[PDB]
RNA sequence: GGAGGUCAACAUCAAGAACUGUGGGCCUUUGCCUAUAGAACUUAUAACGAACAUGGUUCUUGCCUUUUACCAGAAC
RNA sequence: GUAUGUAUUUAUUUU
């Protein structure tokens, strides 16, 4: 992992979330961690089926 | 301008999943193709969801969720 | 006459003009999220009316 | 921090045991609201979303008077309240701000979100809205703010 | 039925046609500036 | 097993209430310093 | 329009602020 | 002047000692025979481009390969190298003369034109641009920017 | 007047009450995202309402009304709207003067609010063509009397008459016996649309006669456009309407022409 | 006005051991010489992260029916 | 031992 280095990437500046987060279609809220394992185990399904 | 995001009750986050949860009618032909884009971003969501797990000495973890 | 100097520096302008407008358009088509870093009022419509 | 109560959630402060029932009439309607009513009409489950938002905005309105306008708690009762999120600092933090005594929502405000412009029909004071039903003569075409329900939100009425 | 070819497909029935939107892989950004010569 | 869809959160977990976790006794002498906030979720959110 | 007649006027609304429906 | 480059039927690229006749090297690296070579002038390059569909970068720099364009329905004859705007010129027997762009690889423009296949491509610095020729016995005369025949 | 620009429009159907969701058993599996049903193959799932709308007696005042929308709801045309007086879309009969103001539109799309395609179906399906005028109807499979056969076709046409006849303006009714279909014929494009989208899949005579209990089973009418009129006689009869006109209208292209002189 | 924000936008971060502004002289703007002011962040067992992944082309190998998927080194 | 292909009209389109 030493040998190879990267230095990466001036510009990434745009995160997913600040490009994403900035829309009209998604909200901010507080919750238990296990609660969004869960939403996260509805979801996947959902989504693969 | 750029007022920040509006934090919204942890409710409606639960009565919209709890509702989409049983799709079968017309009304959710929008939805239904909003889920296949999110095929795309999930791979993220876990990563960004397994790096916040609680440890072993919280009980219970609280975390800020950007919900669709 | 062979095409002078004043004359390749507007060919040369019109064409690499007309072409970053080109390349500028076909990456921003597509679906890397990560593309958009490589980079109007207009209607005047009947009379304006 | 956490609603939940554990260990970590400083024991609570006094005066509590006497607004505590009127907090918890709040919070079964929402174990009540969050039941899964199955609705074929969009209208509807759009409605289904204006309770809960309707719920906080009045526990919120609730701590609110309490704290603010009649001061029937000490500042250490309020600030454990909010420290455990019975209420929204920010909406509060509005409802201290001048005009907006009265108001819906956090989203009700956003500039940003919307279209063009800003700020949901759902701010306007009825006696405007009636001037363009007067002028044009449609009456007033408006009823229910897409994210609330509000229906003159802004204080005057 | 196995037929020389004669021909080979005019570039134009191509270019008629929309596009697709699909995104393969060498066509990541590399190299992404030139080089010039004195 | 994968006949059992995973139960939701409001209404089968929100009631049952932690089970504690490890911490670990410490002391009152040696700790005295640290045994005040050593085991909060995040250590100090605030310490002015 | 006047102060007195905006607090007579909402009252009108059937249920206090602000969900109370107009008409 | 120091130097050919020269393309050959056994699949290599040997660059010849134009004084001396001596060989300098070889530039392999390709399946199919090469058909054509272009130099730039202004950049270090040397795009050469053989009949298996690909116009293969070169760099010179370090004697090695760099950018695959790509996009041929099939081999390609002729390649050219706009002089004044950084951009390549190619075409082959699909009989569409196509203008690659130099960094991003896009085939930004796809110039339509005859019926056979292009044995030769002349790029221009002014307008008429693009000077191509087809076994259908005809030369086109090309303006890029409105994008057909001139 | 006294009847629907009088009192509020009604609900039909409590929203508890409104059908079933997820059409039912003609094969294994239910798939998600089409709502279907999977594998297998028996005969086409169709059947009559259970529901109908009532002309003049649930129609009334509603929400777009007082607000002004246009297009008419359709589940009022069903008479299954349980939106009561709040539904936007209107719910009522088309007059002759709201047809005065869609009429501007009617060119590309309905009075349901949905868009016209081009060329209609292979079978002459449900929603109509742009590129063409038509008010009139194909009835087919009048078996939607369940069996029972009326005692006269006359009685046939008495019903058709009867129910059709309710929602407004009309031509012309020709059955026929030969073949059975009615082919009928209105004025507004509008109300025909409006006719057609109400009355799918429906049986028939009395609040009750004879199996009037079982009529719930039975397969229903189809409701679809029509082609052209091979006669003579009808089809003179067109190429004169359109005649007399391209005869008005000639009078506006000189008023407003004349006037740009 | 002060304190904060698991807030945003816009700049800048790998190089002659390296930045910028300005006064003056010369050439004819660049550029050279001289004087002067200011330099956050990051660098010498060299670097934004006392952390640690993936992809593409190109060669060398290793499994070895062929391709995805791969074995382990290098360059870009 | 198989891939592969073909047809599967029920609900009357005006004389
Ligand atoms: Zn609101
Ligand atoms: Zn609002
Ligand atoms: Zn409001
Ligand atoms: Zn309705």
């Amino acid at each position: 992992n030493e040998l190879h280095p990267t230095l990466p990437t001036n510009h990434n500046k745009t995160k997913l979330l600040k490009s994403l987060k900035n829309t009209k279609y998604f909200q901010q809220t507080t919750i238990d961690w296990v609660e969004a394992g869960l939403q996260l185990c509805r979801q996947g399904h959902n989504m693969l089926n | 301008l750029y007022t920040p995001k509006a934090e919204m009750p942890p409710e409606h986050l639960r009565k919209i999943i709890n509702t989409h949860s049983d799709m079968a009618s017309k009304m959710y032909n929008t939805d239904k193709k909003a889920f296949l884009g999110a095929l795309k971003y999930l791979p993220h969501a876990i990563l960004k969801l397994l790096e916040n797990m609680p440890h072993p000495w919280e009980q219970a973890k609280e975390v800020k969720v950007l919900y669709h | 006459p062979l095409p002078t100097k004043a004359e390749i520096q507007e060919c040369t302008a019109r064409t690499k003009s007309y072409i970053q407008r080109l390349v500028n358009a076909k990456l921003a088509n597509s679906n890397n999220r990560a593309s958009s870093r490589y980079v109007a009022p207009a209607n005047l419509l009947l009379n304006n009316s | 921090m956490p609603r939940i109560k554990t260990r970590r959630s400083k024991p609570a402060p006094d005066g509590f045991e006497k607004i505590k029932p009127t907090l918890t009439d709040f919070e079964i309607q929402l174990r009540d609201a969050q039941k899964d009513k199955s609705s074929k009409l969009a209208a509807k489950s759009n409605e289904q979303l204006w309770e809960i938002m309707q719920l906080h905005h009045q526990r919120s309105r609730y701590i609110y008077t309490l704290y603010y306008k009649r001061k029937a708690i000490s500042k250490d009762l309020y600030d454990w309240l909010i420290k455990e999120k019975y209420a929204d600092k920010l909406l509060i933090a509005k409802w201290r701000k001048t005009g907006y005594e009265k108001l819906c929502c956090l989203r009700c405000i956003q500039k940003n979100e919307t279209n063009n412009g800003s700020t949901c029909i759902c701010r306007v004071p009825r006696a405007q809205l009636e001037e363009e039903a007067r002028k044009k003569g449609t009456q007033v075409s408006f009823h229910q703010c897409v994210h609330c329900g509000c229906r003159g939100c802004a204080s005057t009425d | 039925s196995h037929r020389p070819q004669l021909e080979a497909r005019s570039g134009a029935k191509a270019a008629a046609y929309t596009p697709t939107g699909i995104e393969h892989a060498r066509l990541l950004p590399g190299h992404t500036t030139l080089k010039y010569r004195k | 097993d994968d006949d059992e869809p995973p139960l939701s959160y409001e209404q089968h977990i929100e009631n049952i209430e932690p089970l504690d976790p490890i911490n670990l006794p410490l002391d009152s002498q040696d700790d005295e310093y640290v045994k005040d906030w050593l085991y909060d979720s995040r250590p100090l959110e605030e310490d002015s | 329009f006047t102060k007195s007649e905006l607090k007579r006027r909402r009252k009108t609304r059937k249920g206090d602020g602000p969900w109370g429906s107009w008409s | 002047n120091e130097w050919f480059i020269t393309g050959s039927n056994d699949t290599t690229m040997k660059v010849w000692d134009l004084a001396t006749g001596k060989l300098k090297t070889t530039l392999a690296g390709h399946v199919m025979t090469v058909r054509d070579v272009a130099v730039s002038d202004r950049h270090p390059y040397l795009f050469s481009v053989s009949e298996d569909k690909t116009v293969k970068c070169w760099d010179l720099e370090k004697n090695q390969i760099i950018r695959d364009y790509y996009g041929h329905l099939s081999g390609v004859r002729t390649v050219s190298i706009h002089p004044t705007l950084d951009l390549i010129a190619t075409a082959g027997r699909d009989s569409v003369i196509k203008l690659w762009d130099m960094r991003t690889r896009i085939p930004v423009i796809t110039l339509v034109g005859h019926k056979g296949p292009i044995n030769q491509v002349q790029c221009t610095p002014v307008d008429p641009q693009v000077v191509s020729s087809s076994t259908d016995a005809t030369v086109r005369l090309w303006d890029v920017v409105a994008g057909k025949t001139m | 007047m006294t009847s629907w620009r009088d009192k509020s429009a009604k609900v039909q159907v409590k929203e508890s009450e409104l059908p079933s969701s997820i059409p039912a058993q003609t094969g294994l599996t239910f798939n998600i995202w089409y709502n279907k049903w999977s594998q297998g193959f028996a005969g086409n799932t169709r059947f009559v309402s259970p529901f109908a709308l009532q002309p003049q007696l649930h129609s009334g005042k509603t929400r777009g009304d007082n607000d002004g929308q246009l297009f008419f709801c359709l589940f009022f045309a069903k008479g299954m709207c349980c939106l009561g007086p709040k539904c936007e879309y209107l719910h009522h009969i088309p007059d002759e003067e709201d047809i005065g103001k869609l009429a501007l539109r009617t060119e590309v799309l309905d009075c349901f609010g949905r868009e016209k395609f081009a060329d209609y179906r292979e079978d002459m399906g449900g929603i109509g063509s742009f590129r063409k005028k038509n008010k009139t109807l194909y009835v087919g499979g009048i078996d939607g009397a369940l069996n029972s056969k009326h005692l006269k076709p006359a009685q046939i046409e008495s019903r058709i008459r009867f129910v059709f006849s309710r929602l407004g303006d009309i031509d012309r009714i020709r059955y026929v016996e030969s073949k059975n279909c009615g082919f009928v014929k209105f004025k507004y494009q509008a109300n025909a649309e409006f006719a057609k989208e109400a009355m799918s899949n429906q049986t028939l005579l009395l609040p009750s006669d004879k199996e009037w209990d079982d009529r719930r089973e039975g397969t229903g009418l189809l409701v679809k456009w029509a082609n052209e009129d091979p006669d003579p006689a009808a089809q003179k009869r067109l190429q004169e309407e359109l005649k007399l006109e391209s005869l008005n209208m000639m009078v506006h292209l000189i008023n407003n022409n004349t006037n740009s002189a």
